RNA sequence: GUGAACAGCCUCUAGUUGAUAGAAUAAUGUAGAUAAGGGAAGUCGGCAAAAUAGAUCCGUAACUUCGGGAUAAGGAUUGGC
RNA sequence: CGUGGAGGUCAGUGACGAAGCCUAGACCGUAAGGUCGGGUCGAACGGCCUCUAGUGCAGAUCUUGGUGGUAGUAGCAAAUAUUCAAAUGAGAACUUUGAAGACUGAAGUGGGGAAAGGUUCCACGUCAACAGCAGUUGGACGUGGGUUAGUCGAUCCUAAGA
RNA sequence: GAAAUUGUUGAAAGGGAAGGGCAUUUGAUCAGACA
């Protein structure tokens, strides 16, 4: 399997970098099957690919 | 086929070859000798260990500036090695001679590798760069691999001439005596 | 042309080839002249370098501004348990040199021994020397013969002692053997002494006194692969050399068209046997002693065996040799100490010492303590303790 | 036989990274285990768990702590059979502190 | 963010984690450091290396085309709360 | 003495094996060379008299091609760094995914363009060569798909100049 | 389907090169001639 294609189309589908795109292995076979946007979407949409949070840099000790 | 010289028994032998492999012929050439003459399930157990860097393959020729290792004592030779990749080559032949005899119906039990020849296959040319805007040749030096398993056989009895005994009139003479006189 | 200054050279080479030691175990190349006046007894001895520590005593050596002032010395201690004597070998002279011509053997033979025999003890059945030891059952005859022999011939007896590693705080377990040569009077009363003593057992004090000039023999520390520079204390290059400096630059003339053997090349360096000599005893010390590290006029009880104990070694339970100063070969090694091959007047070997105090103090950091005694008293009392 | 056993050990890796180069300690700590692990259960096949692995990465290549406590479980090999029936799995064990504790077997249920 | 700062050093976003690999750590190296007492005696030559350094305040010679020389030289001070 | 070609001749040898090549087998010659046997081979070839010349190699730092010892040797060490597990696959240090440890630190290892390249873009398939280890991966290989303008550029203008 | 150069098998020789000349021992191999 080769989920490279998913993961770009999934970083701009998402509108985020390719660093913060998950594609959980679990449902690897269902995911190498989307070959387009429309269908990494609903992968999007019922928690296949989820969005994976930002990383903090707070400004608590500066201020 | 044609292999190269062997003098074994083809009816109780099998035989097996790969040509054009991608493998040192060096290397292969120090393997194919360390197994030549043996026992084929011995062999087969010996390429195995080697593997696991258990015991070595002594490098006999083509081996100067190799390194040295208990693991040749077993031979008498300080040098030995561990070629990887040309272990595996060779046990698939004897792999394929296995079968073959499998095959041919021999007994796998009295099976030893008979005849074992590596010869040079032709280069593979691919090019280096050397400093001032030089090349130079970078090549694969590849090998024919060819194997014989025979099945062991015992004895061997006797015949042969008879001497033809050819000795004069004074030579024939003594005999005569030599028993006219005493036993 | 001419070395434009001269220098002397750099190195020995009484000490070539400066090559690893054919064994662990330095030997002896030559025993005291024989005086048979006197009673029997060894020559040598076999101990362990346990390490070092430092000494204070009164200096007495009229002439010196020390003179009756303290000094403080350093000092090596070899862990010395009775040496233990298993066989006697008589040599014979011959016009082609020295040749044994028997070995006899004790009966009984200590595993520790026996081991020495052997390269792979665990999985061997172990039968060294067990249709030897049938020679004992009849009567006695085939061993009197030997020991007959020898008392005929043999121009010189050596004893075959073993040492006692198991008393020892050394992890080896497998003894060291050796032939120790005979002084005592008369090549019969010599094998005498020997045949009496086998599975028998020969201390340290009967070979060595206090003040005794003794000589150590053992196979020097090992550095392995070494370069020019240390390995002969050639002189550094400068800094601008190309392809590095730690080296000789001339490595000889263009003729004779060869490099010579007397110029420095890198190689091994140490685990080289070495006889050094005149090492004063300053205390041969008694295992079944505490108080061995106590003095006149220390009093305090305690033994050699530093706070923490004898760095990478051990403790010392045996007897042991105090020689004043150090000793080729390292912590662990087996060491031959060697009886005198001269009689020193000196008046340096001469002089009787008797230590005032010795340092027990740890060899693991800054030692600040001698005992741990010594330790509760100045630190008080801590959150473990009472 | 074979034997079927789950320990609990604690290892020194202080002592065995004492020396390696600080690029080396962290992966010198995984293989490091690893041969701990084979020098309890006899066994070449030591898997670690991807917990195992953060435990042993947590502070940065060349930070790893000083004592570990894993939890080594010798289980038999399933499926294309290998050369040996047995290997080992390895786990972080939830433990406050890895100091002081003696090496203990977990009971099987 | 620190700081005079588009400096250096750490971070967010994004992007990478590509550079044959394993085991050892001999000599000699390449690159990075330290060294008692002395302090250029080394050397063609102080080559290399080390020393100095920011800021605030005090203090600043010859000579001069009066513009400089001048951060001359030489000093003190500096965190946290 | 030997070679390529020519006139004559032996009504010469030959697919029942010409020529060539191999052979510490035989024989003739002082020698250049000649002759034969055996093996290999497959379509042509030789003796004698004469004619003829691009006619004989060990060398020329000779020409072209092929091959060695060197040698499994120098080496594959710049650019801080990798790790665990799963999945896949004949095969996984190197592919994919997840986890972790880091890096570039916006004067970027980010996001785009100008010149130049020209399909490298993208999908699917895929490992013989190629990517100085590998390879299931690729800017490689096979097969396809993809570049939409009244407003963006060119096109018009003029500059040095032609 | 030569040669350089290589693998294997068989035979032999090898105390700091090898190869060469005259001569013979030993091994291997062979022609001719007898009648
Ligand atoms: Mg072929
Ligand atoms: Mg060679
Ligand atoms: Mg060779
Ligand atoms: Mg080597
Ligand atoms: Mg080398
Ligand atoms: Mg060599
Ligand atoms: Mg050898
Ligand atoms: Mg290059
Ligand atoms: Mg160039
Ligand atoms: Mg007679
Ligand atoms: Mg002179
Ligand atoms: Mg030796
Ligand atoms: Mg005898
Ligand atoms: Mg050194
Ligand atoms: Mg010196
Ligand atoms: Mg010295
Ligand atoms: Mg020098
Ligand atoms: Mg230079
Ligand atoms: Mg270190
Ligand atoms: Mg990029
Ligand atoms: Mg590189
Ligand atoms: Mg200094
Ligand atoms: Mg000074
Ligand atoms: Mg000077
Ligand atoms: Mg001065
Ligand atoms: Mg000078
Ligand atoms: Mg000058
Ligand atoms: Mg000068
Ligand atoms: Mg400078
Ligand atoms: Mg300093
Ligand atoms: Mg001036
Ligand atoms: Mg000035
Ligand atoms: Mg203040
Ligand atoms: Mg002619
Ligand atoms: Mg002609
Ligand atoms: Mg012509
Ligand atoms: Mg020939
Ligand atoms: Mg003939
Ligand atoms: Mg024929
Ligand atoms: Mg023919
Ligand atoms: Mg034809
Ligand atoms: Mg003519
Ligand atoms: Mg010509
Ligand atoms: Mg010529
Ligand atoms: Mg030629
Ligand atoms: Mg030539
Ligand atoms: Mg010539
Ligand atoms: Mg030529
Ligand atoms: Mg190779
Ligand atoms: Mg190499
Ligand atoms: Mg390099
Ligand atoms: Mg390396
Ligand atoms: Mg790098
Ligand atoms: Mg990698
Ligand atoms: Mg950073
Ligand atoms: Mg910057
Ligand atoms: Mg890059
Ligand atoms: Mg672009
Ligand atoms: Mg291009
Ligand atoms: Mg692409
Ligand atoms: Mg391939
Ligand atoms: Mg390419
Ligand atoms: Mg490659
Ligand atoms: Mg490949
Ligand atoms: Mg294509
Ligand atoms: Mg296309
Ligand atoms: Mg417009
Ligand atoms: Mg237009
Ligand atoms: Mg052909
Ligand atoms: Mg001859």
């Amino acid at each position: 399997a080769n989920l490279r294609t998913q993961k770009r189309l999934a970083a701009s589908v998402v509108g985020v970098g390719k660093r913060k795109v998950w594609l959980d292995p679990n449902e690897t076979s269902e995911i190498a099957q989307a070959n387009s946007r429309n269908a990494i979407r609903k992968l999007v949409k019922n928690g296949t690919i989820v969005k994976k949070a930002v990383t903090v840099h707070s400004k608590s000790r500066t201020r | 086929a044609r292999y190269g010289a062997t003098s074994t028994n083809p009816a109780k032998s099998a035989s097996a070859r790969g040509s054009y492999l991608r493998v040192s012929f060096k290397n292969t050439r120090e393997t194919a000798q360390a197994i030549n003459g043996w026992e084929l399930t011995k062999a087969q157990k010996y390429l195995e260990q080697v593997l696991d860097h258990q015991r070595a393959i002594p490098f006999r020729r083509f081996n100067s500036s190799i390194g040295r290792t208990a693991q040749g004592k077993e031979f008498g030779v300080t040098k030995a090695r561990w070629p990887a990749k040309s272990v595996k080559f060779v046990q698939g032949l004897l792999q394929n001679a296995a079968a073959n005899a499998e095959a041919k119906g021999l007994d796998a039990t009295k099976l030893y590798v008979s005849h074992i020849q590596v010869n040079q296959a032709p280069k593979q040319r691919r090019r280096t760069y050397r400093a001032h805007g030089r090349i130079n040749k970078y090549e694969s030096s590849p090998s024919h691999i060819e194997l014989v398993v025979t099945e062991k056989e015992e004895a061997v009895a006797k015949a042969a001439e008879k001497k033809v005994v050819r000795l004069t009139s004074r030579q024939r003479g003594r005999i005569a005596a030599q028993k006219r006189i005493a036993a | 042309s001419h070395r434009k200054y001269e220098a002397p050279r750099h190195g020995h080479l009484g000490f070539l080839p400066r090559k690893r030691a054919a064994s662990i175990r330095a030997r002896v190349k030559a025993f005291p002249k024989d005086d048979r006046s006197k009673p029997v007894a060894l020559t040598s001895f076999l101990g362990y370098k346990a390490g070092m520590t430092t000494i204070v005593r009164d200096l007495d050596r009229p002439g010196s501004k020390f003179h009756k002032r303290e000094v403080v010395e350093a000092v090596t201690v070899v862990d010395t348990p009775p040496v233990v004597v298993v066989g006697v070998v008589g040599y014979v002279e011959t016009p082609r040199g020295l040749r044994s011509l028997t070995t006899v053997w004790a009966e009984h033979l200590s595993d520790e021994v026996k081991r020495r025999f052997y390269k792979n003890w665990y999985k061997s059945k172990k039968k060294a020397f067990t249709k030897y030891s049938a020679k004992y059952a009849q009567d006695g005859a085939g061993i009197e013969r030997e020991l007959a022999r020898i008392k005929k011939y043999a121009s010189v007896v050596r004893v075959l002692v073993h040492t006692q590693i198991r008393k020892t705080p050394l992890a080896q377990k497998k003894a060291h053997l050796a032939e120790i040569q005979l002084n005592g009077g008369s090549i019969s009363e010599k094998v005498d002494w020997a045949r009496e003593h086998f599975e028998k057992t020969v201390a340290v004090d009967s070979v060595f006194e206090q003040n005794e000039m003794i000589d150590a023999i053992a196979v020097t520390k090992g550095h392995g692969f070494e370069g020019v520079t240390h390995r002969w204390g050639t002189k550094k290059l400068p800094r601008k050399t190309h392809r590095g400096l730690r080296k000789v630059a001339c490595i000889g003339a263009w003729h004779p068209a060869h490099v010579m053997w007397s110029v420095a090349r890198a190689g091994q360096r140490g685990y080289h046997s070495r006889t050094s000599i005149n090492h004063k005893i300053y205390r041969v010390g008694k295992g079944d002693d505490e108080a061995n590290g106590a003095t006149s006029f220390d009093r305090t009880k305690k033994t050699i065996t530093p706070m923490g104990g004898f760095v990478h070694y051990g403790e010392i339970k045996n007897d042991f040799i105090m020689v004043k100063g150090c000793i080729p070969g390292n912590r662990k090694r087996i060491v031959t100490l060697r009886k005198s091959l001269y009689t020193n007047t000196s008046r340096k070997a001469l002089e009787e010492v008797s230590l005032k105090w010795i340092d027990t103090a740890s060899k693991f950091g800054k030692g600040r303590f001698q005992t741990p005694a010594e330790k509760h008293a100045f630190m008080g009392t801590l959150k473990k303790d009472l | 036989l074979k034997d079927v056993v789950t320990r609990e050990y604690t290892i020194n890796l202080h002592k065995r990274l004492h020396g390696v180069s600080f690029k080396k300690r962290a992966p010198r700590a995984v293989k490091e285990i690893k041969k701990f692990a084979k020098l309890h259960m006899g066994t070449d096949d030591v898997r670690l768990a991807p917990e195992l692995n953060q435990a042993i990465w947590k502070r940065g290549v060349k930070g790893v702590e000083y004592r570990l406590r894993l939890r080594i479980s010798r289980k038999r090999n399933e499926e294309e059979d290998a050369k040996n029936p047995l290997f080992s799995y390895v786990e972080p064990v939830l433990v406050a502190s890895a100091k002081g504790l003696q090496t203990v077997v977990v009971e099987e249920d």
